[PDB]
């Protein structure tokens, strides 16, 4: 128990609330405990729009575990438990159950079509699914709608226009200098890969491996090369 | 910062999905110069065929100003 | 899209006018045969596979499309084609329903004929197949909705070729 | 309409209606005569209904009529007037088509980037829009003033 | 996007010279006058909507565009033709700062007419209102950066017409 | 400030700084002094400074002074010139720091929904703004005039 | 993150005082050093590979962290000891330059510990690169801006430990 | 150039330019006559300091120049002489540019794929042009020489 | 249920509920007494249902109950009555939610993983249900027969 | 702890050398200096409360530190932040009469960034205070060993700060 002991063996010993010496005998006869392969403090609380990520400072609650390089995460299906994708290969594309979130997919023409109706029709009824898809995609990418000058324009007017596609507009969204103001500037490198792996894909990581991959880009090329590797990967285009 | 105006068409063989993709397998859309590679190499490998390419954002040969 | 309602209140709209008699009849010739066209969509809805399987035997296979190096050829293909039936039996009873081909022209229509084009599709025998529909559905609903069930399987046709 | 709204959904799921929507379809239908009667009314009683909404809201807003208000002046106010007349007009399109496509479409969307540009005080027009609710619900049994009430309020809220 | 001195690089290294007396000329010819534009840009910053405000009631508004049947008639249409105004303006300003319509071809032209056309956007009266921003502009910045910032309002009307 | 906005764009390419902004730090540690002098200067006068703004604000727009305004009352008055000293204060620092970072969080940022929840006119924000700026270059020195009214404007088109 | 301006600013506006003598003073004294932390930043900058070279060779390398067993064996490994030692320069250039360790405790120093000891790094060899990395620097810079450098190398140093 | 990154940044926020961003651009145009006088001296002194670096860099590295390096043979010098001479037009580009985008875009991207191709020393060629920044720098004043020697050791971490 | 789809897809999209959200609720909550009185029906009919759909399942199908058959033995009819039992109920609380979201939670997702590891004729499965949909439908009211018989071809069709 | 003679041999046998001239002539430096440093250390330690004394006066006290919802706000509070000072106070001295800040490191300065983040206290107010003691202090001994005293304290305020 020797960094156990000499951090309470420090004058900072009662500022840790968390009991730690149960916790550690208990940790040596017991399999890994699912975290972050990283120290436990580097997964976010898990709520709409917070990105959390407990200090270790304010109150210590150090938490660290061997966790290697091969062990694979187990994480819960958030819709039918069939579908994990650990023992189905092919789960992300059979249905979508009422048990899981609700899927946006713009299969509405948008296009801006026009047709035989009035030059200047003054209704013209769905553009608003398009208006649906662009304040849902806020929703996913920051977890919530952003103030009146910080929305993007000139994006969304080429969605709308049909010029691009959604995997266009999310790219747009997501290398913006907002996303990076709030979920890249003021957050520990790992735990801000860690955060936008969960925005920009459905899931927190798996791997050792799959953290490393982001953190030997983030290293080079920074922020955008980060979010570009992310949007670049295999899994979303098969996925999204 | 150049862009790139692509028209593809993607046929999904295996799939066979239910609802309306016509906007899923035939498209135009604009993508930027950093990303036409992946994109490319997206449609080549889902076995669709890349019918048009045009720049419409750039010059031929720009040296500088071409900047990301 | 747009329906009956929604032409007549637009086109009221672009003139900036309240609604007048000439659009009161207009609505009025809609409403007056809203339970025909439910009870016709209902009886489409009810037999959509049998029409589908009976135009797909009277138009398309036992020919040369199901034989090898017929664009219906495989199950794939062949599964492919009974879909774009359906979907064009289904947009029809929708843009039925609504008294408006608009739906038609805007979430079927648009690209389909350069898709068919880049892809090898039959747009001839596609018509074909969409014309022995509107025979087994204008059988089906009767002499009520037959016309009103028939012009817009004649519009799929008419923008297909 | 009900009509185009539930097409809409049955399509982007890809499926048919039902008994579902197909009575909920024999019924958009059944109350139309009433919609109707309620859409001749207010219209027939269209310029009551907009002089009263334009006086009261002038009580509660005195400062838009004055030297540093939007509608200063007899130009401006027959502007704010012709407004208060087209938002009835899509509050009777609303009325006729059973939802609030047409008025969402007409004059919601970016009906703040409007105002915003034109400097006019959108709160000033929300109470306009009131006013014009208690008129024209003044002259309605109270079955139809609560439908109208409904198209009105969902005005209200949507011009904030 | 490229300004006058990035442009002059391009153009000499693509010739793979060094700059000579006549690169060196042309870059003074734009440091003279920096001042000037920094000067007339902050004060279109201030002045933004004001002029749009202007532009929008000398040429647009009180006419049967904002009327039932015009493009600018309901809120949406309006609330789009004036982002474009504002884009129109901010890309000005950006152009006249660089001392280069690259960026103004770049980010603005390219398939602005062609959607225009789709869209049935008047041409005439959104180069109408570009103009009305150029007199605008240029009785707020002065005589020091008025023709300066009048070159590219009128090169986006050239582009567009 | 210049530093910090230059670290963070820095930082987003993760490489270290440019020869670029190198000289852009030099240029700003040398305007340091004269930028601190010209905040002392406005700090020393901040009363005047925000009541002859506020009373040319109020000579230009009564209707906010106006029964059915905003700023009705003796007690909403000196709220409205709180707010304006408070933009003043915001000023002074934007002028020390040499770039908009710490003002952009303080008061531009979220300030359309603030306002919109207190009712309040942002053009008239602005326009106290405009009187402030007016009153502040009169107490300064041409080129201090033109540094100050920079930040100033800043205000006035991020209030908008 | 903040700077030295920044930090000023902020405990300034905390409590909604405008700024005195003391600010007024305190901020003179980050400006009349300004110069020296940007030329001390450009000698990092030019030289960054090899004071990480010289550090690893003074403090890491030729010991049994390199061999078999060792934290530091394997290219892996290697690679990544090495790529650690860049961000602790470069953000120690970064708060050089900002005169402020809040962006040492943002983005570096928050769960770095914890992260090293799951991973299983020694902390101890860790703090002798920094330290190391440090003297290089030292030596490179001068006089003039030694001891600004060094204190946040230290103040990483402490951090870690 | 600085007008460059500030324009991209504005572009980015959809947003006019910042009081700091005028205030930097202003500064740059100020420094431009300065920065012109050191590039025209660099490029009239331009073939002695490639010389003088050549020869320089071959004293502190022999092996290059030896049967297993690189540039053995006359016309492999020649090559390292014209990427010398490269570098130096690069420098005196961002020198009237003000910042390091059109020596990024034309030197910079990629640099390290065609030196692994061609298997040369990269840190070689780090050493070559820091013996330009010294040949240039004995050629101008204090303030110049140090200006010049930003970009020449910008372009060494570059190359790294 | 039709609330519990409503409120997710407003919520999913940050917004208050659509006026056709609320009239298709309104018109939920009028219905609400019929489906009650429906899935009473059902419920005290729900032995002779099940009884029926037994008997004409085994007339249909005799293999099923037959020496190599998934059901032979009273034991094993005994848990494919129960099974039919299960199915019902679940009809009942379809009917009941005015949806089919409780049968996809409750009986249908996974159905088909269960019984290929139990070995038993899934469309034997089926056939027992369109006979229980049979004797249900004979044992009520036009409009009620076709809104039972509705989830039960849901049941039918998703067993497939 | 370590301090320069403790340093200095430990820095020698770690490479395994004999006390070389340049480590005599570091010991010169030290030893020269050694009487200073303990005079400056007794009159620390007959002055210490009177340093808090004007040290609090001239820093914290008569501010918002002590009102309500202050940090120092409270008997308990104030005792505290009195008992800190002293803390820093007392370990300086220690650092002075020893040479190195070893001891400041090791028993002052790990955990105390923390614990402050913890508990809420303001780094800056404590940063003020440890100024304010050196101030006094470098009154207080005088020309002698006012450097001296004051390298620590500005050791302890750059580590904190
Ligand atoms: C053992 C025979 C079983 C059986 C079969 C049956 N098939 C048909 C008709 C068709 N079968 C096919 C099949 C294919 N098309 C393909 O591309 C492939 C992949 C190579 C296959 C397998 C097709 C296309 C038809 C349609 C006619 C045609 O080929 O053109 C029929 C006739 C059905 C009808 O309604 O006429 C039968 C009876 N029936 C049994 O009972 C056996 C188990
Ligand atoms: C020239 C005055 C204008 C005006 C203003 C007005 N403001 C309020 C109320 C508040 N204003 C603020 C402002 C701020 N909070 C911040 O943090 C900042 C950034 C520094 C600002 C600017 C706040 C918080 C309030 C609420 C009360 C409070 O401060 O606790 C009011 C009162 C509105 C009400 O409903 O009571 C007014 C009138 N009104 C005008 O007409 C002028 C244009
Ligand atoms: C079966 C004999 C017992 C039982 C199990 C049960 N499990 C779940 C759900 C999950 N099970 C897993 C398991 C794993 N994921 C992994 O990666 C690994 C390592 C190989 C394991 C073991 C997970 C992750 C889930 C949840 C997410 C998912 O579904 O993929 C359920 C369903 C719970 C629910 O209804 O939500 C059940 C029933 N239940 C018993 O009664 C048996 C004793
Ligand atoms: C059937 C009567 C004829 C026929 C058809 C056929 N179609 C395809 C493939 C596609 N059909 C579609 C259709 C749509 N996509 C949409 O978004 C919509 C909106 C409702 C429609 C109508 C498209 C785009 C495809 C390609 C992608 C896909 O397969 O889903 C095929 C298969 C072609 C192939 O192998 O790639 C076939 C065979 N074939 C006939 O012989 C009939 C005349
Ligand atoms: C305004 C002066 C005139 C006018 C304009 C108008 N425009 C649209 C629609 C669009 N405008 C744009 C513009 C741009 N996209 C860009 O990237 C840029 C530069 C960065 C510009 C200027 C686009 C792409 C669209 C399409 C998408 C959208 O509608 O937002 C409309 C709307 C047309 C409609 O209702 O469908 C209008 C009305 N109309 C006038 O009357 C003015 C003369
Ligand atoms: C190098 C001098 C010492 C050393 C280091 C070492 N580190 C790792 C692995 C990682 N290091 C980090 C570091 C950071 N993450 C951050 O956010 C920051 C702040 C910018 C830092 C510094 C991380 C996250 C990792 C994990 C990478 C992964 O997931 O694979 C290793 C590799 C350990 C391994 O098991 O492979 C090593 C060796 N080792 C020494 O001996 C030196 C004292
Ligand atoms: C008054 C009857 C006696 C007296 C008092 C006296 N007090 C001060 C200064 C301070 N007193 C306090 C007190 C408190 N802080 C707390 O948190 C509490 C608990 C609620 C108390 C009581 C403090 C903090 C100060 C310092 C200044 C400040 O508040 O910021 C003085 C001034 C001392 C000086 O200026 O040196 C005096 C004189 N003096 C008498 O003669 C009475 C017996
Ligand atoms: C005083 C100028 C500032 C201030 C201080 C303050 N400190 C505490 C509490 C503690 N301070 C310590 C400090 C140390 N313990 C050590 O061993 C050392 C080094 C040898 C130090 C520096 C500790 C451990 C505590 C917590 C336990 C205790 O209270 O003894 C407080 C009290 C906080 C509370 O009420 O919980 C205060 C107020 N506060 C200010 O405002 C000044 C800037
Ligand atoms: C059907 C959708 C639709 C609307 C609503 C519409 C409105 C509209 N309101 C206008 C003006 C105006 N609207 C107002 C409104 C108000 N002043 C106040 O104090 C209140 C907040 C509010 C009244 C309750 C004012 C004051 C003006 C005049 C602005 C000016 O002259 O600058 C104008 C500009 C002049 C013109 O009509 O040509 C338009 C277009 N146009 C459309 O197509």
């Amino acid at each position: 128990n020797w960094g156990a002991a000499y951090d309470l063996y420090n004058y900072a010993a009662p500022r840790r609330k968390v009991p730690q010496f149960i916790t550690l005998f208990a940790d040596y006869t017991q399999p890994l405990p699912n975290q972050h392969p990283y120290g436990a403090g580097n997964d976010p609380l898990e709520i709409q729009f917070g990105a959390i990520f407990k200090n270790s400072t304010i109150n210590p609650a150090e938490r660290a575990a061997p966790i290697g390089k091969d062990v694979k995460r187990i994480l819960i299906r958030n819709g039918s438990p069939t579908s994990n994708e650990r023992g189905n290969p092919t789960g992300m594309s059979e249905g979508a159950t009422t048990l899981g979130p609700k899927i946006f997919k713009l299969t509405q023409n948008v296009g801006f079509r026009s047709k035989g109706m009035v030059q200047n029709a003054g209704v013209v009824t769905v553009e608003g699914s398009v208006q649906a898809l662009i304040t849902a995609a806020y929703q996913q990418i920051f977890g919530r709608q952003l103030y009146q000058g910080q929305r993007l324009k000139v994006a969304e007017i080429k969605l709308e226009n049909g010029e691009t596609t959604v995997k266009e507009f999310v790219r747009a969204l997501g290398r913006s200098e907002i996303f990076r103001k709030l979920y890249w500037e003021p957050f520990y490198v790992c735990k801000a890969i860690e955060y936008i792996h969960r925005r920009l894909l459905g899931r927190p990581t798996y791997d050792r491996v799959e953290n490393n991959r982001y953190f030997d880009i983030a290293s080079k090329k920074g922020f955008y090369g980060v979010v570009d590797a992310m949007l670049n990967s295999n899994e979303y285009q098969e996925v999204f | 910062s150049r862009y790139f105006k692509v028209t593809a068409c993607i046929p999904s063989l295996k799939r066979v999905r239910t609802g309306r993709e016509l906007q899923n397998t035939f498209f135009t859309k604009l993508v930027p110069y950093e990303n036409w590679f992946t994109e490319q190499q997206r449609i080549q490998k889902a076995g669709g065929k890349v019918l048009s390419v045009k720049l419409f954002t750039g010059v031929q040969g720009a040296n500088t100003g071409v900047g990301a | 899209m747009q329906d009956a309602i929604t032409a007549v209140i637009n086109n009221y709209d672009v003139q900036g006018k309240y609604l007048d008699g000439a659009a009161l009849d207009k609505l009025k010739a809609y409403f007056t045969t809203g339970a025909v066209r439910v009870r016709a969509a209902a009886v489409i809805s009810s037999n959509a596979t049998t029409i589908i399987k009976e135009a797909a035997a009277k138009a398309l296979i036992y020919s040369d499309l199901t034989r090898p190096g017929g664009n219906m050829y495989t199950t794939r293909r062949y599964a492919a084609c009974i879909r774009d039936m359906d979907y064009f039996l289904r947009y029809a009873t929708y843009a039925m329903l609504a008294g408006d081909p608009s739906i038609l022209d805007e979430r079927v229509l648009n690209g389909l004929k350069e898709t068919y084009n880049s892809l090898g599709v039959p747009i001839a025998a596609t018509v074909g197949g969409i014309q022995a529909m509107k025979e087994v559905v204008g059988g089906l609903v009767g002499p009520d909705a037959a016309k009103e069930a028939s012009i817009y399987f004649d519009y799929l046709s008419s923008g297909l070729s | 309409s009900v009509l185009t709204k539930a097409i809409v959904n049955a399509d982007a799921e890809a499926r048919y209606l039902s008994p579902g929507e197909l009575d909920r379809i024999k019924s958009f239908v059944a109350s139309g005569e009433r919609r109707l009667r309620i859409a001749q009314t207010l219209t027939e009683a269209r310029e009551r209904i907009v002089k009263q909404a334009g006086d009261q809201l002038f009580q509660i807003r005195p400062d838009v009529v004055s030297p540093g208000g939007n509608a200063y002046g007899e130009k401006m106010t027959a502007l704010c007037l012709r407004d208060l007349d087209y938002y009835l007009r899509l509050v009777t399109y609303g009325i006729v088509a059973g939802d609030v496509t047409p008025i969402e479409e007409i004059g919601i969307i970016g009906v703040k980037e409007m105002y915003n540009s034109l400097q006019t005080p959108i709160p000033a027009v929300a109470e306009g829009v009131r006013a014009m609710k208690n008129v024209a619900t003044s002259l309605l049994s109270g079955d139809d003033a609560a439908e109208a009430g409904f198209y009105f309020d969902y005005l209200v809220g949507a011009m904030q």
